[PDB]
DNA sequence: TGACACGTGCCTGGAGACTAGGGAGTAATCCCCTTGGCGGTTAAAACGCGGGGGACAGCGCGTACGTGCGTTTAAGCGGTGCTAGAGCTGTCTACGACCAATTGAGCGGCCTCGGCACCGG
DNA sequence: CCGGTGCCGAGGCCGCTCAATTGGTCGTAGACAGCTCTAGCACCGCTTAAACGCACGTACGCGCTGTCCCCCGCGTTTTAACCGCCAAGGGGATTACTCCCTAGTCTCCAGGCACGTGTCA
């Protein structure tokens, strides 16, 4: 249940996107906030991989492709 | 380096391992990075709106929780 | 522009209403029956479209039931 | 006949044509019928509940609209 | 203060006492608050939908009863 | 006779209603708020006794959050 | 995963016996498709019950399923 | 022999394997048999009621489907 | 009256039961630090009187507004027999692309400090 | 009208897994064919959408009434937050153990079939 993405790169990326949305104005991020955001992104990516692997096993192939994730996203909506 | 590249290939591989996948194409990493960026963009946008609505300079955990609620189911 | 015949779908909708109302048969307005039939049509069409997205992905031309089932599983 | 069987095979074929599918397996019709029944069951259950809330004996178009809203996205 | 914290720790402890539990971890309170919020969200959403169906501006006891029926068993 | 206070739960229910009404807040009939609070407290009590069934079977005496989570998973 | 795990003839025998028990001596013709559907459903319910009971067994230190691990699962589920 | 014993130990073991369990206590088989019997009793009772409602002497697949619907979720 | 289920009979591989081997998860115990439960306290949010104001639910009634029906029909539509051909699936193959493993090392996480940004009692 | 909380940047250490390179191999897209199944042509039944009347249950809008929602004060009130002491226990480690995992073999049977027989709306 631990994070598999290291906390500092993900913190960098999150702060970068918050910078983009705020025209560069820096809104400080609490530790629990970044922790929850990383938890949610991790869970979302894991569920997307379980869906893309459902696609892959439906296609008979054993390896994910750039296609099985795009199709999982398209079908999920 | 680019800041999106700090989420290295072994991290995506480990997330995929937790997703139960046995083999991984080389291009998936790039696609996954794009997907993740999109997700983060959306969530963070909502979080910041909540923060600006409260007229504060600190993104709290509750802001993130509200963003997640309003973004995913 | 209804693809399913009107009266059979009316029969089925009233059957299910009798199921859920425990014996009491509600008067079904014609507007309600058409709205319900249009919604069911659109839902089935979208499900077929997603199932064909699955089947073409799996290197086939005929959609089997297992991919309608997989589409339903993915959509949630 | 059974009442679910009134939704004939050519009707399912036509719906499938509108969905853009070119070829259709023989078992899909039966499976589709089951799926449709499930959908209808859910929607009609909600519609009838709304009808009971409105203290009416006639399911109205508004009942169906609310059922559909609260059932599908 | 945030509004979810108004359901104080001793209230959750008392509910737990009624549930027959003798000892309570510090984190349960936070988790319970999340669970309760989820429950309320669902029930209130259904209640408000019923209210809109009745073309009323006041949520009635019957709205809540119907929401509870359609939400929990 | 309810354990949770009337006014905090009232305020929380009103906030959650505003969430789902796009900012317009409906007047809550006091009986409706009372019924909702009764239902919420009964659900919480039942969840707690299920979680204690789980924790007693795990050899422990103190309730944990994972106990409630597993109870929620098993129930549905 | 789809193939039936229980032998068809003993389960059909048990289904017919339980059918006899309820009507008190009336033998109903049991359509073979009804037997197949009932067996599919019974096996699915059993598999799901074992899944939840193993979720309960994982909670405690043990790795082996017990009777109480199923009894408590049935009590919690309903 | 008793009729419940025709569901042999390896069959219950195979069902348990499909349920993802790695190790199995000796008493579970007996308990499981009881559980299954209870389930069957309920389902078959409902199926037979439907059969009597349909004024038939042959239990049909639809009778079983309706029994299962009205018994489990 | 015609399609559908129940009891006999064979047999052949497919499966159920036993014990030989054993080891590894199951059961009982100690203490160490953690961390809930309880004694004191006060005030700060809760909760009933009480005026008060009224927006709005609930009920009654009229009216036409849409439901269900008797009966047709015919004509577009459904069930079906037969057919030609296009795809599913079983199988061979071979080669680009993956997984395991080790080695230099480069960035994360903990440790700590200087600096300010800021809604707020 | 200043203040406690928290982030950003920096100095600096470990640490541990990151990237690359090797080998092994594998599994999958293309090709090829038997099968099969299916979309369509053509016939004949069929049954359904709309049209007539026809009566009629009742949905909805309008109006009247009360009635409880929202509001605040406010006296009380009582118990939540906090702190500190007492002690129950979660669990990690330790030691024993026993009973269920493999599994080959002797033995029972699932069912595929082939048949005869009785049954019901």
């Amino acid at each position: 249940t631990h994070l598999l993405i290291r906390k500092l790169p993900f913190s960098r990326l999150a702060r970068e996107i918050c910078v983009k949305f705020t025209r560069g104005v820096d809104f400080n991020w609490q530790a629990q906030a970044l922790l929850a955001l990383q938890e949610a992104a991790e869970a979302f990516l894991v569920h997307l991989f379980e869906d893309a692997y459902l696609l892959t096993l439906h296609a008979g192939r054993v390896t994910l492709f750039p296609k099985d994730v795009q199709l999982a996203r398209r079908i999920r909506g | 380096r680019d800041n999106i590249q700090g989420i290295t290939k072994p991290a995506i591989r480990r997330l995929a391992r937790r997703g139960g996948v046995k083999r991984i194409s080389g291009l998936i990493y790039e696609e996954t990075r794009g997907v993740l960026k999109v997700f983060l963009e959306n969530v963070i946008r909502d979080a910041v709106t909540y923060t600006e609505h409260a007229k504060r300079k600190t993104v709290t955990a509750m802001d993130v929780v509200y963003a997640l609620k309003r973004q995913g189911r």
